[PDB]
């Protein structure tokens, strides 16, 4: 019983850990990246 | 009774990589 | 009949209070008049028909604080001086007499005017005692690294005390593992028992305070910030069980001295293991004869000189 | 005096800690350990946390059984059979 | 200009986003959420390394400079002292 | 683009200062240095320049009016005690750091700063003494430069460092003392995270209120009722008794009773709202 | 988990 | 030692106020003269809930149990499930948790099970748009109560999930010295295990009363049916007067019993809401206890709130007296300079409370 | 006697496991 409870427990932490990092990694890329492409195009406009 | 500061205090060299003697001149 | 006084006159009952200047909060809904009366009261709704640039961000925050501070002065101005002192208390700059009781007689006797007497107020958290787990580093100028379970005089808030800290690492943010000593030139997680404190409260550690044992060395031993407060910690240590092979059959091998009885093996049937060479293996079953011996299978053949280890905490 | 009393209890506690600080460490706290070093069958008493390499073989409990047979009835109810046919 | 004409930016450190990351010295471990003091726009900045991340803590002042795409900014001074100086143990951060 | 950078260096963390708008307490000035560096003679020299009167003996806090709306309290830190060094750093609004120029820096001078560095900056001023012991001007000026540039290491670059040559009739050069005194006036202090959110005070005087009869019938071992007097600092102290408070090196004692007394050394600026006279000492 | 509802009810 | 209280009076608040302070408390003489003396099951269940969300607390109920000793620990929160006796609905326990969630180490994610509505306790809709809007004003940006299952009495079977993602040092200082203008009136009409017509009949009863007002009136019809409708038939209404200018709300609520006319109930609550508005200056009476406590645990600064003379009642007085016994804080009141109404400005100095339990 | 000691030891193990 302890073995089953452990392995199922570990998977969720691993799954949640991946899920959280993927979200925060990508949202920074989308939002900050858009501003980067925005800043550079004003730089190109200059 | 008077306890003067040591060399590590004196120069505050901190953590630096080892550097070759030739650089000195 | 001002209610400002009556509210705090506990001798007068609240029901007695209300009537003069004219049941229970567990009932969330407040009391209401009888239904039909409310309907007659609210045939006409007319009674309640009446109800229906700063240059930088920084100064805006400064403006908000100042505007808030100005509010306190305005109301404090009109409040009666006794009423003010009741609410705000004694403001800084006031010369005050403080009387204390149950002071040790040694303080009165062993009083030296040269040594200052500093009094510092305590918030509720400083009263609580518990586990203070914190980020700490050996001071750069201190000669030696600190050791776990080594007494250390710590300066927190208004209070100074000696405590036995335990220094820990996160182990890739997986567990709180105990360290034998401080890292030479970096911070480490440090746990100790003492008066609790708010986060963001910095502190120092000193190993010796007496003049006799001062020596020639620099004394401030450790520096850190309280990062956490709690009243348990689950600091754990790595415990490695060691056994030896005596009979090896290709992947399968028999190991001895890992355990004392077959019952010990049975608890650890299914457990992961490896050799010093790094060959991962598994406990399959406990051998009946002799006690403590168990069968294990490895990803590759192990050698007689190989030592097998079971990692536990 | 009361303060001098509390010093005595502190003076009692300090001596105990000094003895423990110098006393030989318990087998659990000695890091690498062998069966001979520790008391026999102490590991039965101690609760130790260890990894498992492979899956646990499932146990066919009742709530498992009802779930499978509910699945079996549903396909027969829908006549969904994954069966070979003449070609 | 990224800073509206300035070469460096003062900011308020809000949260160390990658603190939970398991892999040491990861790129994400080195990012910190910082709010610009001049305008209040929230921005992300790099820390030179995880060891240096120990020095930065919530509600301290940080100086930013130009540099996981999208992060353009690196912390160059915290609490009035250069991070590299603290990293080299040439200094202490004042509180 | 300098203006943007200059517009930048003015931005800082928005803090709240709890200093009262009216009648602020005297600032705590800590005179810290190695033994024999001249802490006592320094205090005697400054107090004379502020109030034109000489104190033969100084013991405990000394409060003076140093300005029209500025008041100071001078404290001599026991150089031989590390515990005394720590707690003064927690309350000292200003530090007068004494350094023996001939000897150079000393550990406690570093350690006091180091204790300060972890518990929040007060203002710190470097005072160099025994410079008269130097025999050559060349070694003197070189020592001053080395001493100064180091003091810029622990403390922000360009920090002021005052130099005092020798002591005459138990007093320093009057002209130099006057320069320090003016500096003590122009300094503007800072909000600190620990000071602005706890109420604290330094005891100017100590009194035991225990009945002598109790001391005899029970004995000296009996606990004592004590009264402590002084100026409050930081956040206001709540009026109701029973408040929980700590005394350094003694323990935590709950206030039995509290009352506000008239200012023993009131500021002139307050009075004229209601000069050689204007300078007072208590 | 620490702390418990020490129930002295009969 | 212990600040001592009397009776079952204000049991939840006194326990809550103790937790916010960290000051240990003793409550004694609980229903001493009653045939069934001492604590009732739901409040015993309540003490368990307090233990679930804190660490290190000591809660002693005496052998005779007309005395309970409470030594508060630190608020930790965490994920947990609470199985609740039928004697009280969900509003009884969720409401005090609102005082504790924003000042916790870990986010409050408490799954709740039992009856969801009653005649004397806050309803789900009351919590959703009557109280979280208040803590939203105090700075609690994120607070939500997800209704997974609705359970009407007597069998219940409902399920609600409390999530407070916002963790804050302390509530912001309050500054409201005006009477908010009601821009519109909204509400939710709900029913369980019955025809949708009943919900339509309640809104008719509410609408006819309130059509005299020149607001927009939009009451939602949240008919609950199927597996999520609980185990018993029941139906209720909640009407909220909303002020978009500064986001203020006043609300009234009631559940219908067997034999009652849906139109009559909808009509009743409409009158009740108008009664509450007449009695309110800045917040409704049912929202005052939430506001004052949050104000008191604010930073060491004065906030201002406008209160109507109808609101200073028996409950308000005992509420203030309990606050002083724990916090020693006194609520000072000022007449408003206007003559059109007789409103009152309550000024309170925050105790400088801070959420030391949130980790940085 | 030795068998009794083994049984008592193993009973202790059983009790500790619970």
């Amino acid at each position: 019983f302890e073995a089953r409870q452990r392995i199922e427990e570990k998977n969720k932490e691993s799954s949640d850990y991946h899920a959280k990092m993927a979200h925060i990694v990508n949202t920074i890329n989308t939002e900050e990246g858009a501003e980067k492409n925005k800043y550079e195009r004003e730089r190109k406009l200059r | 009774g008077k306890r003067a500061i040591n060399y590590q205090i004196l120069k505050n060299k901190g953590l630096t990589p080892k550097r070759n003697k030739d650089n000195r001149n | 009949w001002n209610i400002g006084k009556l509210i705090y006159m506990d001798n007068i009952s609240p029901e007695e209070c209300i009537r003069r200047w004219r049941v229970d909060l567990e009932k969330f809904v407040p009391y209401f008049d009888t239904f039909e009366k409310l309907a007659k009261k609210w045939k006409s709704v007319d009674a309640i028909k009446e109800r229906f640039e700063y240059d930088t961000w920084y100064e805006l925050q400064k403006a908000k604080i100042s505007k808030q501070l100005e509010i306190n002065n305005i109301e404090y101005q009109e409040m009666t001086p006794e009423q003010r002192q009741r609410i705000e208390g004694f403001k800084a700059g006031s010369y005050v007499r403080i009387v204390f009781e149950k002071v040790p007689m040694e303080f009165v006797k062993n009083f030296n005017p040269k040594f200052p007497i500093v009094m510092g107020g305590l918030l509720p958290t400083e009263i609580k005692f518990g586990i203070v787990k914190a980020r700490l580093r050996r001071h750069r100028w201190h000669k030696k690294i600190l050791k776990t379970n080594d007494p250390l005089v710590l300066s927190l808030g208004w209070r100074r005390f000696q405590t036995l800290p335990i220094y820990t690492t996160t182990d890739s943010r997986t567990r709180t593992r105990m360290l034998k000593y401080t890292p030479e030139h970096t911070y480490c997680n440090a746990a100790f028992y003492g008066p609790l404190c708010s986060p963001n409260t910095p502190f120092c550690g000193v190993q010796i305070v007496a003049n006799s044992d001062t020596g020639n060395g620099f004394r401030i031993a450790a520096t850190g910030i309280v990062e956490e407060i709690d009243v348990n910690i689950e600091i754990v240590k790595k415990l490695k069980l060691v056994g030896f092979p005596y009979k090896i059959f290709k992947n399968t091998a028999f190991i001895k001295d890992m355990f004392s009885s077959a019952m010990e093996v049975a608890r650890f049937e299914g457990a992961q293991i490896k050799t010093v060479s790094g060959i991962r293996g598994e406990i399959k079953r406990a051998l009946s004869k002799p006690e403590g011996h168990y069968r294990a299978a490895f990803e590759d053949k192990i050698l007689m000189s190989d030592i097998v280890i079971l990692r536990s905490w | 005096s009361s303060f001098e009393k509390q010093q005595i209890e502190i003076r009692k506690q300090i001596e105990q800690l000094e003895n423990e600080a110098v006393a030989e460490k318990k087998w659990s706290l000695k890091g690498e350990v062998k069966a001979k070093d520790r008391p026999e069958d102490a590991l039965l008493t101690e609760e130790l946390e260890f990894d498992r390499t492979a899956k646990p073989v499932p146990v066919i409990t009742s709530e498992v059984t009802e779930s499978l047979e509910d699945m079996i009835r549903r396909r027969i109810q829908d006549s969904n059979f994954d069966d070979l046919q003449r070609r | 200009s990224p800073f509206g004409g300035s070469s460096h930016a003062k900011g308020i450190v809000l949260e160390k986003l990658g603190i939970e990351s398991k892999q040491p010295n990861s790129a994400i471990r080195k990012c910190v959420r910082v709010q610009l003091i001049k305008n209040g726009k929230k921005v992300t900045a790099f820390v030179p390394n995880d060891g240096c991340l120990n020095f930065v803590d919530e509600n301290d002042e940080v100086l930013l400079a130009g540099f996981i795409p999208g992060v353009r900014f690196k912390v160059v001074k915290v609490s009035g002292v250069s991070l590299l100086a603290l990293w080299k143990e040439k200094k202490e951060k004042p509180r | 683009q300098r203006s943007s950078d200059v517009n930048e260096r003015k931005l800082h963390v928005p803090m709240v200062d709890r200093t009262p708008e009216d009648d602020p307490p005297p600032f705590i000035v800590a005179v810290v240095g190695p033994p024999g560096t001249g802490k006592t003679t320094l205090i005697r020299s400054l107090v004379r320049r502020m109030t034109k009167s000489t104190l033969n003996d100084i013991q405990g806090p000394i409060t003076v009016v140093s300005g029209k709306h500025r008041r100071l309290t001078f404290l001599e830190c026991p150089a031989d005690d590390l515990n005394a060094m720590i707690d003064i750093a927690k309350i000292a609004d200003l530090v007068l750091l004494l350094i023996d120029g001939n000897f150079g820096f000393e550990m406690e001078t570093m350690e006091f700063l180091n204790i300060a560095q972890h518990h929040g900056m007060p203002r710190v001023l470097g005072v160099a003494t025994h410079l008269d012991l130097f025999k050559s001007q060349s070694t003197l000026r070189a020592s001053k430069k080395r001493l100064k540039h180091r003091f810029w290491t622990e403390v922000y670059q360009g920090a002021k460092l005052f130099y005092l040559s020798g002591v005459i009739n138990g007093r320093y050069p009057d002209r130099e003392i006057l320069n320090l005194s003016r500096f003590i006036s122009v300094m503007k202090f800072r909000p600190l995270k620990w000071r602005n959110e706890h109420p604290y005070m330094l005891a100017d005087r100590f009194t035991d209120l225990t009945h002598p009869e109790l001391i005899e019938t029970q004995g000296l071992q009996i606990d004592r009722k004590v009264a402590i007097y002084g100026y409050l600092h930081g956040t206001p102290l709540p009026s109701a008794p029973g408040t929980r408070v700590h005394i350094a090196g003694v323990g935590d004692f709950s206030v039995a009773q509290i009352e506000k007394l008239p200012d023993p050394c009131p500021t002139p600026f307050y009075q004229q709202k209601l000069d050689d006279k204007d300078k007072l000492i208590y | 988990k620490r702390g418990g509802v020490i129930d002295k009810r009969f | 030692k212990y600040t001592t209280f009397q009776g079952s009076q204000n049991f939840r608040l006194r326990i809550v106020l103790a937790t916010l302070s960290g000051k240990p408390i003793k409550i004694e003489k609980i229903r001493s003269g009653d045939l069934n003396p001492g604590l009732k099951d739901y409040e015993v269940s309540f003490l368990r809930l307090i233990e679930s969300v804190t660490n290190g607390s000591v809660i002693e109920i005496s052998y005779t149990g007309t005395t309970v000793i409470y030594r508060p620990g630190i608020i930790v929160g965490g994920a947990s499930t609470h199985i609740c006796p039928s004697s009280k609905p969900v509003g009884y326990f969720v409401e005090p948790m609102l005082y504790l969630a924003p000042f916790s180490k870990k986010k409050f994610s408490i799954l709740f099970k039992g009856i969801t509505a009653s005649h004397n306790d806050a309803g789900i809709e009351a919590i959703k748009w009557g109280l979280m809007p208040v803590m939203e004003k105090f700075g609690v940006r994120e607070c939500a109560l997800h209704t997974l299952k609705r359970g009407s009495p007597p069998l219940g079977g409902g399920e609600v999930h409390l999530v407070v993602d916002s963790l804050i040092a302390q509530p912001i200082t309050m500054h409201e010295i005006d009477r908010p203008i009601i821009s519109s009136i909204t509400g939710v009409a709900y029913s369980t295990r019955v025809s949708p017509s009943l919900v339509n009949r309640m809104i008719d009863g509410a609408k006819k009363v309130l059509k005299n007002l020149q607001c927009e009136v939009n009451i939602t019809a949240d008919v609950w049916r199927g597996e999520n409708s609980g185990k018993s038939p029941g139906w209720g209404i909640t009407l909220v007067a909303q002020s978009k200018q500064k986001g203020w709300s006043y609300f009234a609520e009631d559940i219908g019993d067997a034999g009652s006319i849906p139109e009559e109930l909808g009509e009743k609550v409409a009158c009740q809401l108008l009664e509450e508005i007449s009695k309110s200056a800045a917040v409704g009476r049912n929202q005052l206890p939430l506001a004052i406590v949050y104000m008191v645990i604010g930073k060491e600064d004065i906030g201002r709130l406008r209160i109507n003379k109808e609101q200073i009642d028996e409950r308000f007085i005992i509420l203030l007296r309990d606050i002083k016994k724990i916090f020693n804080t006194e609520v000072f009141l000022k007449p408003v300079d206007e003559a059109d109404n007789e409103d009152m400005i309550a000024t309170i100095k925050g105790i400088g409370f801070t959420n030391t339990s949130k980790k940085i | 006697t030795l068998a009794n000691n083994v049984e008592s030891k193993l009973r202790d193990d059983l009790e500790r496991l619970k």
